[PDB]
């Protein structure tokens, strides 16, 4: 579903992805209501979306 | 995970023994450990930071170190006053909960 | 520059028990507050971490939702209202202090604790 | 933001003897917006007639 309204990838993808844990930086005891996403859109996803 | 600890630590006055906490992956090898000593009838007191320096000041007869997924504390010059319970605390970061987990329980004799 | 607890006694199981300790000393808005529970004859379990000011709260897995905490700045009181007490809920509570704006690091000295039994 | 050098124009001009032809192709696929161009001077055919 993150790859449904926001970003999936190009189908013939070249290059790659690097990810790592970020609990220390992008988290607070009070909560971060700053990173938000999309739940509703009319149509289906296709590669570039912003 | 669960931070297994020996049930007791044998000792005699005037010698050196090591007390250790053995943990799982991403609990001891990831974050630092904290050693604690509980004197009877008193509130617990901090004794070490991350095991490279002393927080305020203690004689250097106690030495802490890490090895892989475990942490160890070597104590020397044992006295009858220091007979207490030793605990270790660490940030767990496990599945469904990431609290400040503690060890088991040991008794110094 | 110290924290003292409040007095309590044995209560009926399946009820609400009010627990509190004061806070005084340094500035208040930039020091996190830890509470931790310790059972006799075993190891202590971590209870909660609280940000003053906005009163941010976070709870562990074993106590998520079943315990309620409140906090304030001017009066400087720190309440929990325990509910659903079992024989497992007979232990001593401690209120603490942290580094400040960070929940990782060494723990500043605790209080004298509050004993609760059912 | 994007600022670059301009195209190859001619200085002033007139409403007669249209000597300039400019043909472009615009498209966009896979998030990429392509622009293709071609410029032709001295077309001596005044009454339209591509
Ligand atoms: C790169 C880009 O133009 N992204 C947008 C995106 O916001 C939109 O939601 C989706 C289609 O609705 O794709 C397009």
């Amino acid at each position: 579903n993150i790859a449904d309204y926001n970003y999936k990838l190009p189908d013939d993808f070249t290059g790659c992805v690097i990810a790592w844990n970020s609990n220390k930086l992008d988290s607070k005891v009070s909560g971060n209501y700053n990173y938000l996403y999309r739940l509703f859109r009319k149509s289906n996803l296709k590669p570039f979306e912003r | 995970s669960v931070l297994t600890q020996p049930p007791s630590a044998s000792g005699t006055p005037g010698q050196r023994v090591t007390i250790s906490c053995s943990g799982s992956s991403s609990n001891i090898g990831s974050n630092y450990v904290y050693w604690y000593q509980q004197l009877p009838g008193t509130a617990p007191k901090l004794l070490i930071y991350r095991n490279n320096q002393r927080p305020s000041g203690v004689p250097d007869r106690f030495s802490g170190s890490r090895s892989g997924t475990s942490a160890s504390l070597a104590i020397s010059g044992l006295r009858s006053e220091d007979e207490a319970d030793y605990y270790c605390a660490a940030w767990d970061d496990g599945l469904s909960g990431s609290g400040w987990v503690f060890g088991g329980g040991t008794k110094l004799t | 520059v110290q924290l003292v607890q409040s007095g309590a006694e044995v209560k009926k199981p399946g009820a609400s028990v009010k627990v509190s300790c004061k806070a005084s000393g340094y500035t208040f808005s930039s020091y996190y507050i830890h509470w931790v529970r310790q059972a006799p004859g075993q190891g202590p379990e971590w209870m909660a971490i609280i940000n003053p000011g906005d009163g941010g709260a976070s709870y562990a897995q074993k106590f998520q939702g079943r315990v309620t905490l409140t906090r304030d700045t001017s009066t400087s009181t720190l309440y929990m209202e325990l509910s659903s007490l079992r024989s497992e809920d007979t232990a001593v509570y401690y209120c603490a202090r942290a580094e400040g704006s960070s929940w990782l690091g060494w723990f500043d000295p605790w209080g004298q604790g509050t004993l609760v039994t059912v | 933001e994007y600022v670059s050098q301009p195209f190859l124009m001619d200085l002033e001009g007139k409403q007669g003897n249209f000597k300039n032809l400019r043909e472009f192709v615009f498209k966009n696929i896979d998030g990429y917006f392509k622009i293709y161009s071609k410029h032709t001077p001295i077309i001596v055919r005044e009454p339209e007639d591509l």
